């Protein structure tokens, strides 16, 4: 359900979805396996909708509130993504053009995705 | 010389005490900070400051040794919603001569006579 909104193009119905996967698995998997792979998925896609759409402090959530002062899941892939949330606070335009040559063979094609259009709404 | 230490605030407040215990024509100045640089993130913020450049003068102000050409391809687009309402634009009429100059001369850069690129076998056909 995903991946149809971001064919749809609904990256703000796309961040309802995201946060759905990861409240069960913390009530079912705490994790297990079957459960260990769907939360690698949700929060490296949690992650780059911030950047893209960077929500108001009103319609930002306590479960939003969460993963972006941990910034500020696998090691080769956990030290990328505390840098990109740095640079477009920064607003770096050399920062992040070295990153999406060092993070695309990293992410499958749907992540890489919605890495391709932060970039672009930054620059 | 470089950037770093305007980046990282921290690291140069302490080395300097290290050390010693031990408007017209006013306006054309402003916007050249911004567009004889290597890159920045200004870029609808700023397309917008060429435009009032006194129209008369945009190819002596932007066709210069090194303007930033992300700062051309973004100022088309603010030039033509002037256009698709009102009054023609000094926005757009003059960055389509700027647009069209820099592509001749790459391809006056190229050679003459022009081979097929080929992946496979890229450079067994000759010394072109």
């Amino acid at each position: 359900a995903a991946s149809c909104q971001l064919l749809a193009r609904d990256y703000t119905g796309a961040l309802a979805v995201f946060t759905r996967m990861q409240r069960l698995a913390r009530e079912h998997g705490s994790a297990l396996g079957a459960f260990s792979d769907v939360l690698v998925r949700c929060e490296v896609s949690r992650v780059l909708l911030l950047l893209l759409l960077q929500p108001p402090p009103a319609k930002l959530l306590p479960e939003h509130a969460q993963t972006l002062e941990k910034y500020s899941l696998p090691e080769e892939l956990f030290l990328l993504l505390q840098s990109l949330v740095m640079a477009t606070h920064e607003k770096d335009t050399e920062a992040i053009k070295s990153l999406q040559v060092e993070m695309w063979p990293l992410l499958t094609a749907e992540q890489n995705h919605l890495l391709h259009l932060v970039l672009q709404e930054t620059i | 010389s470089s950037g770093l230490a305007q980046r990282h605030q921290r690291l140069y407040s302490l080395l300097d005490r290290f050390r010693l215990s031990t408007d017209k024509d006013w306006y054309v100045h402003l916007v050249k900070s911004q567009c004889w640089t290597r890159s920045d993130s200004a870029l609808l913020e700023g397309a917008e400051l060429v435009n009032r450049i006194p129209a008369e003068d945009m190819n002596a102000f932007m066709m210069n040794s090194e303007f930033n050409l992300s700062l051309l391809a973004p100022c088309l687009s603010l030039g033509m919603s002037e256009i698709s309402g009102g009054q023609k634009s000094a926005l757009f009429e003059a960055a389509r001569e700027v647009t069209l100059a820099r592509v001749s001369g790459t391809v006056q850069q190229l050679p003459a006579v022009h081979h097929v690129f080929q992946p496979e076998l890229p450079a067994e056909p000759a010394a072109y």
